[PDB]
RNA sequence: AGUUGGUGAGGUAACGGCUCACCAAGGCCACGAUGCAUAGCCGACCUGAGAGGGUGAUCGGCCACACUGGGACUGAGACACGGCCCAGACUCCUACGGGAGGCAGCAGUAGGGAAUCUUCGGCAAUGGACGAAAGUCUGACCGAGCAACGCCGCGUGAGUGAAGAAGGUUUUCGGAUCGUAAAACUCUGUUGUUAGAGAAGAACAAGGACGUUAGUAACUGAACGUCCCCUGACGGUAUCUAACCAGAAAGCCACGGCUAACUACGUGCCAGCAGCCGCGGUAAUACGUAGGUGGCAAGCGUUGUCCGGAUUUAUUGGGCGUAAAGCGAGCGCAGGCGGUUUCUUAAGUCUGAUGUGAAAGCCCCCGGCUCAACCGGGGAGGGUCAUUGGAAACUGGGAGACUUGAGUGCAGAAGAGGAGAGUGGAAUUCCAUGUGUAGCGGUGAAAUGCGUAGAUAUAUGGAGGAACACCAGUGGCGAAGGCGGCUCUCUGGUCUGUAACUGACGCUGAGGCUCGAAAGCGUGGGGAGCAAACAGGAUUAGAUACCCUGGUAGUCCACGCCGUAAACGAUGAGUGCUAAGUGUUGGAGGGUUUCCGCCCUUCAGUGCUGCAGCAAACGCAUUAAGCACUCCGCCUGGGGAGU
RNA sequence: GAGCCAGCCGCCUAAGGUGGGAUAGAUGAUUGGGGUGAAGUCGUAACAAGGUAGCCGUAUCGGAAGGUGCGGCUGGAUCA
């Protein structure tokens, strides 16, 4: 546009979004207040754990667990690794990361880091999945 | 309404050069003559001659060509167009194509090229490039 | 509504609506008042080619608060961080009448949270408070302690060592690789352990003697000079020397493409993986283990956040024919931008001197710790700053002069440009009458229907409303929507000629105002054809549709209303420049001339072909979508939704 | 005696009570539309002239997709 127009026009931008809102709590104590808390994780209680089915063209039975974050917002997360110990009423941590072959979940918990037990067999990439090195 | 005549002069030269004919007529005035002069010393314009009747006009300009039929002046461009005038201080003097070109500035002591500015530590308003 | 100004008084370190009495109605707002919402500000740090963007934790400067809200006293200095008085919530003690209290000081505790330490030593130095001085106080501070949290330096050994020991893994069973890797021998001690040696941080007040110089009647002293004398939390810490040992000291991610690094065995659209492409249903370099390989290494990965790559907000640095995007079109206040020339001024512009831009940072030079972080000295950088001196081209301000832009005069030309008032013929239909006999009309085929209360046909006349056959043409006019029978009254705009006249009076134009196809609404008329809705007849599996026979609002007129189209050339407006050829509407000139029938020059519209140039191609090209300036409008993945 | 003080009175105002309004957020029988879902029942508007050329505005109709009427466009094949 003519320079005189931008003089009399702001010429704004298109501020971006976030990929994990529940990690920036909409505060709740004592008086239910606003957000500055962009943590790298939070925690919650497993309100129920089950399996669900993905979308085409994949095929599996993904294992998930619905949780309730401390900041009073509901979230349905995912659990990695082969097998687990999660059941109803269990505290666990939440690590931010999306999973695409399944819709509705954009967080998944971290293995071994809390009440949840680490995977019990892996021998190659035990950093993730929280498995302590085998010392025979 | 003709609201910027120096731009018109440059555009006329660029047109008449791109099609490759040889002469050119423009209504004359103060500064157009001066930039014509400047463009003549540098080995860009073959020759000019001033003719006037009762009004503006008319600077006739005979273009210049290479012996092997190739154009010497290769482009043209105005800088401090109206609506947004452009000035430059002595430690900012532009320098087109690492010397192979020139630019033309309106110092408080006249209209000169750019090297002539840096050899004097002056600023002013820049008219146009050429190379 | 003390708001704004004034007169007067009172008051304050101090001017003043700071406060009072009187008087007058002012003040600020589109250059964003008022309101709502978020944040303490700066030196700086992070990123970036750079313009910029994002953060204001350690260190320095300022402002503001002390359980929440009020008030003042003492004082030079407070409306006072461990001060006082009142009200309020909370904790504690009573003999019930009444009292006490505030870690957002240094440590520690509970709570919250993904997450952040010792209830340590000491005034030896530096700094403060009081004191004549010794001195006392100093959780300021100096040190010690914890945490791979960050950055920097150094080890977990080195030389010789093969036809490849054992073993793994694999194999066409021949071997290949782990691999000089191991072994074996020759060495070293940064490290570790031990035993000795072992500082810099300390300069001093005080006290002794000894002078000099001012002042006295004089010396006690003062203000400095010379010497003895006096003190370490760290701590036997840093550090040196001698001895001994290859001995106590390597994990982490990854290997399909982006991307560096491949093969077995296992499972078989299950388990599972992934940042994105995507892998997994019987021979998987993508899933799991194994063995190899590659990248880093006392670290390595995952998450979260900011900048980059993003030219994806385009000032540097983007676009609007069909991809998202020119408002439907005009009139125009405010604003943005402006023809040519003389003199002038010096706001904008360039340039010179001075002040100033704290210290620590980034950078440059130099220097000190065995080097490096780190520390030290010295220099630049940053203003759009303030004062003061110059130059006069550009833009702006003042006094001028011009005529090409604009406009007016004079002379001519064309037109379905608009409003009002009347008027013409052809056609369809209803009506009146004469003739006239059984059908008409409709379809792909049929039916519904009108007819023997005489139909269709045919002839004469009457009535009524509506649209204007031929001329009609890629013709005309209008800003766009649009305007075609004829005549009259009122009325706008455009074009060519001349060159009388004013002297830049121009262009564009957010908010505002005007116009605005068809459908639609209101009030009153009018109603021939045609026709949504509706009815009947047909086709069809079904047909509330296409086909047929009827038919209501509407279509027309007057005055109001609404304000929308694929309102299109999907192409904003002004202005100037860049090859040609070909028709056509309206002109003005020049030759031939009966030119009023040719030929030549030129102005204005209006079509087709085509060169440079442009375009992602399709194509556009003096009627640019080429080259350029000014002013406006609009756009930034597809859905959600013009909700 | 002057002067001063305790006590009493007066203006100013924090917390408190009452009243009519302003404004932001949870929450509620029932309800309106949207997106997604593996295989549902119904029909076949658009893409070729998609078997009645499509599209846009507008009024009416109808289980729905859509039909119909007026005005407009070519980004309509075919065609003299």
């Amino acid at each position: 546009p003519t320079i005189n127009q931008l003089v009399r026009k702001p010429r704004k931008s298109k501020v971006e979004k976030s990929d994990s809102p529940a990690l920036n709590k909409g505060y709740n104590s004592f008086k239910k207040t606003q957000t500055n808390v962009n943590s790298p994780q939070k925690r919650g209680v497993c309100t129920r754990v089950g399996t669900m089915t993905p979308k085409k063209p994949n095929s599996a039975l993904r294992k998930y667990a619905r949780v309730r974050l401390s900041n009073l917002i509901e979230v349905t997360a995912y659990i990695p690794g082969i097998g687990h110990n999660l059941q109803e009423h269990s505290v666990v941590l939440l690590r931010g990361g999306r999973v695409k072959d399944l819709p509705g979940v954009r967080y998944h918990i971290v293995r071994g880091a809390l009440d949840t037990a680490g995977v019990n067999d892996r021998k190659q990439s035990r950093s993730k999945y929280g498995t302590k090195r085998p010392k025979a | 309404v003709m609201t910027d005549p120096i731009a018109d002069f440059l555009t006329r030269i660029r047109n008449a050069n791109m099609v490759k004919h040889e002469t050119l007529e423009v209504p004359a005035s103060k500064i157009k003559r001066d930039i014509a002069e400047i463009l003549k010393r540098e080995g860009f314009i073959r020759d000019v001659e001033y003719i006037e009747d009762d009004k503006q006009g008319v600077i006739r300009v005979f273009l210049k060509y290479g012996k092997n039929e190739e154009r010497v002046i290769t482009n043209l461009k105005r800088i401090s167009k109206p609506g947004l005038r452009a000035y430059v201080k002595a430690d900012e003097v532009p320098k087109v194509l690492n010397g192979l070109g020139i630019a033309i500035i309106s110092t408080s002591e006249g209209v000169i090229t750019d090297k002539e500015a840096r050899a004097k530590n002056i600023g002013g308003e820049v008219i146009a490039y050429v190379w």
